[PDB]
């Protein structure tokens, strides 16, 4: 009886202009 | 031996892994699969597993008697967390003979596994217990004789706790007498402790299964509650399809569907009036309910409701449910959806594009056009990307357009709304494909990418002198039809640039207001400087930006379409007028500076 | 050796298991944790893992140029499932010199692993490839010299596919030099193939992680969409809180809260005029909007909105969204919710039960009473159990009452609706505790189970010589208060039995109709014979069954409350009257059976 | 160099009748 603890694309012009209109 | 010990350990781990990764199932099912799949690698004559009840807290109506003193306080065994030792299920695997397996829900204390206190003690303290000559020890009072009618007797016990990550104990895996006459040695202690640690980590997969089933149930409840809030009530339907007040019929619709067609065709506005055939259509003098009546009329006018025998009440409920699915945001509300659907109908009928598409294709186009911005929150994809909205985590690119597609297909998925119920499968796939194409084509980045392909189509089509050759050339190839589809969807969504100046000024103010509310939110809650288009401080710069919006986006679409069909020639002409008006507002501002 | 490789294998399994069972994460994160934690057991000077792009189909706009013929068809390497060999990410674990973990998103073909075709060939075929003396092979252009100027030279390569259970490949793990300089042997093949099979099974946890994040995002979107449909629009607020029409502000609620209090106190009807105090209150003359206005008045009348500074607009919009949260079912609609809330207010005020409850127990009691059957589908818990509705799998016992509690808490979570803004955390915890106590009380079963305890409380209090002793004896112990609260909620839930005959008549026909529709659903969908209570053909059996309802269920709680407080004496008296009426109708049915 | 195919193969007794009759349980 032993008890243990658990172990534990876009073009350049598109790439510029699309940013101003928030299309990206 | 040690090689055999590790081969057993590694095999145990691998087959328990295989059976936890076969299917996400409950704790009982996962341990049944693992233990029964590792039945050979345990190499015990018998073993059992008992799972403890997980109720850490009692419901208040079960705790009242304790506080009132009507029932004496429970004294005796308690887990280290404080839960009561209550085995709610035992699964016994009898491996000594006949290979029997039994499941005992709610085992009594008479059960031979619970007759001895050793699982109860293991639940009390979470110790690993190795017990040699179990009936000879006086504490747990094991069965000295045969356990049952079979001549099987307990000789050794190897009881281990399964531990949840919160250090709560979840079950007791009681491995009985070894196949060999040897006691459990520390090598078998190590094997079984490894098994129990893996099982305690597979408790993650069980917890994730239970969490996922709760998430799925909560999602389906939330969708059904949303469906009830969104679906047109019977009075909302009856406000349009006035069968009661004209046919003299009760609430149950037992009328002939042809009679419902007759009674609705008198209740819908005449398509020649209210300019439902014209590009100059303005929805401002019409209420949203009048727009619903118009949209039902437009579905009639392509002559599809009768040709495919789709029910009238389903169509009316679908239209009203679409109206309710649009929010009350400043510009991307139901008015924008109906203006796009009307522009689609006008492109089909007046633009003479109908000669390129079937009846079913036109029906799909008009239904997709009405739903193209359903449930728009009023913020562009940029705000979803920056605020990390659940939409942006769900849909990667074209976030809102994918949301509008998914929601309109969910609306079509309900049979009380499904206008496509009476059509054959392959037609259902065709209409769903055209729905997806049309809705996803409303992302402007996609349009910008495909401008060149559409222009190459138009340049190729201008070279033929006769209409019959042009229709044969386009209608043979599906892809050319899909490009015309995408550019029709973009030309309809941006149609307000083509509307007369009186309409355009107010719509441009509405768009500017929605963009200023967008910028307000990004400044207030995100601490970012808005773009001058979305900056309210640059209100006075609004007309100049409109000129750029005309000079950069829409003019290409309407040039290519005015080349492609002379009938769409007035639409570009209105765009040009609107540009001149914005020019009269831009250079005055340079005179004010 | 054999023992060493088996212990190494099993510890690979154990650490990969631990790191996939630490938390659910994507393919990159799980393989990062598992591989980096197994760095000591993979005897490799370097190794890397490139994950293939999983997009098996492409969007139509990307397929257009190929079908149009503008772009030539892709000819070259393809996975066995037919996808393109495109590695979207590489993670290099350099271990021979300085340990470093280089993440290369979208590695170009210039990447020292991809300049040789062997990952591409493994993605093309799914073959396990072991290769020795890399400069000598002619088919694969592996580097003959230093590769990163550090003098590290590729000598051996062991490339394996990771395979999803569908046989679709997900990534290529490339294990380089064997340290000992020996070629890869069948033992090290066995170790690496074990690792890669475990990783391919561990792909289930990533699969689930994406699935649950999708389910979570869809749930949160569905809840927010439901909140938009359910929350009162500002027009619905203005229909009650007519600040525009009298303060002449017309734009924003920039006026002081005392102005909103005055403008609402004049708009809400007087509780004496509309019988809001009496037990005999009937909602049939009032419209549901008038019930909203009465409910806001009832929250004013307990004098709690002013005491705790509940914002008037927030109270008004929480009462309108509560009204909108009820479905249009025949009996468990908003009207029954308001009748329970009004009966609760009547118990507090006219029943003189407030003597046992503080003002943060009457406030929470009334707010829970108004919401006790919010979003009722129209079916009892038996239909939920039998049809196996998502409610019955979500809530095990007291299915609908737990749903009504969860939804009322979800309404209170929004700051735009929260009447409990200006309370302390411990006060909010108290209010939430009494919300659960009052909402889960309404299941009839629990009532039947706790009748004994409430009877013992009332019998003990009847012997008390003075009022002050009984009040102190109740208010000392929290549990006795909770029992009285639960039986107050049940007595409000059944209050229709105590209404006058006209009300009881109609409301009983409504209850019978709802039960008949529920039983028609049971007969049509489940193919079961309904209980005669739920059978339309036993319509003529309704009155005598209603008699059985009176003397079995309600009469106990109303007798115990009539003993407890004399002011609740008339409520039982109405129940007795209703019993006589239904009994006469049952005798007429007996006459029909007598001929 | 060796190339190989992937290996993959409570309640009273009287109360019960009334409780069932009214759909409580
Ligand atoms: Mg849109
Ligand atoms: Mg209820
Ligand atoms: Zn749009
Ligand atoms: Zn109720």
């Amino acid at each position: 009886p032993k008890f243990k603890q658990r172990q534990t694309a876009f073009n350049h012009l598109e790439l510029h202009e699309l940013a101003q209109y928030g299309i990206i | 031996y040690m090689y055999n010990i590790e081969s057993r350990r590694s095999q145990i781990l691998m087959w328990s892994a295989n059976k936890v990764f076969e299917e996400l199932t409950d704790v009982e099912r996962q341990f049944h699969k693992a233990l029964y799949t590792v039945r050979s690698y345990l190499n015990c004559e018998r073993y059992s597993i008992g799972l403890l009840d997980m109720t850490k807290e009692k419901e208040f109506y079960d705790e009242w008697p304790i506080k009132l003193g009507e029932v004496e306080p429970y004294k005796g065994p308690k887990t280290p967390d404080g839960r009561e030792v209550n085995f709610y299920k035992i699964i016994d695997y009898i491996l000594h003979g006949k290979e029997e397996i039994k499941v005992i829900p709610t085992p009594p204390a008479d059960h031979w596994t619970l007759i001895s206190g050793l699982p109860t003690y293991v639940a009390e303290n979470g110790f690993i217990c190795n017990m040699m000559n179990a009936p000879a020890d006086e504490y747990f009072t094991f069965q000295k004789g045969p356990v049952d009618e079979t001549g099987w007797v307990i000789k050794n016990v190897l009881s281990l706790p399964i531990v949840n990550k919160k250090e709560d104990i979840v079950g007791v895996a009681t491995f009985y007498n070894r196949k060999d006459g040897k006691p459990f040695d520390e090598h078998d202690e190590y094997i079984t402790e490894t098994l129990t640690q893996f099982l305690g980590w597979s408790l993650l997969n069980t917890d994730t299964y239970d969490k996922m089933n709760k998430l799925e149930n909560r999602k389906d409840i939330a969708q059904e509650m949303l469906m009830n809030q969104t679906k047109a009530t019977p009075e909302e339907i009856k406000s349009i399809l006035k069968f009661q007040e004209k046919l003299n019929v009760d609430v149950i619709d037992d009328c002939e569907e042809k009679q419902l067609v007759a009674i609705l065709k008198e209740d819908l506005p005449d398509p020649r009036s209210a300019e439902l055939y014209e590009f100059r259509f303005s929805d401002f003098p019409l209420t949203e309910h009048g727009l619903i009546k118009c949209g039902i009329r437009l579905f009639f006018e392509i002559n599809v409701v009768e040709k495919f025998k789709v029910p009238v009440e389903v169509l009316t409920r679908w239209m009203y449910t679409v109206r309710k699915g649009y929010r009350a945001v400043t510009y991307h509300n139901w008015r924008h959806g109906f203006n796009v659907g009307q522009t689609m109908f006008t492109l089909l009928m007046t633009g003479r594009l109908k000669k390129y598409y079937t009846d079913l294709e036109a029906f799909a186009m008009l239904a997709a056009a009405f739903c193209h911005d359903i449930d728009h929150r009023g913020t562009n994809n940029l705000y979803q990307m920056k605020s990390t909205s659940p939409l942006a985590r769900l849909h990667g690119s074209s976030i809102l357009e994918r949301h509008h597609l998914e929601y309109s297909k969910t609306l079509l998925q309900d049979e009380s709304l499904n206008i496509f119920q009476n059509l054959n499968k392959r037609q259902f796939e065709t209409v769903i494909h055209l729905f997806e194409v049309a809705i996803i084509a409303t992302d402007l980045a996609l349009y910008f990418k495909k401008r060149t392909m559409f222009q190459k189509i138009v340049d190729a089509c201008e070279q033929m002198q006769t209409e019959e050759e042009a229709i044969k050339y386009v209608t043979v190839d599906p892809t050319k039809k899909e490009i015309i589809m995408a550019m029709m969807m973009t030309a309809c969504d941006l149609s307000a640039i083509t509307k007369p100046w009186e309409v355009q000024s107010q719509v441009a103010l509405m768009v500017a207001n929605e963009f200023w509310e967008q910028g307000d939110l990004e400044r207030t809650v995100l601490q970012q400087q808005p773009i001058p288009m979305m900056d309210r401080n640059k209100r006075d710069e609004l007309p100049k930006l409109q000129v750029g919006f005309i000079d950069f986006v829409c003019t290409f679409v309407y040039k290519e379409f005015s080349r492609f069909h002379k009938e769409i020639t007035p639409m570009l002409s209105g765009l040009q007028n609107n540009r001149v008006e914005w020019k009269s507002l831009a250079d005055e501002y340079d005179a004010k500076m």
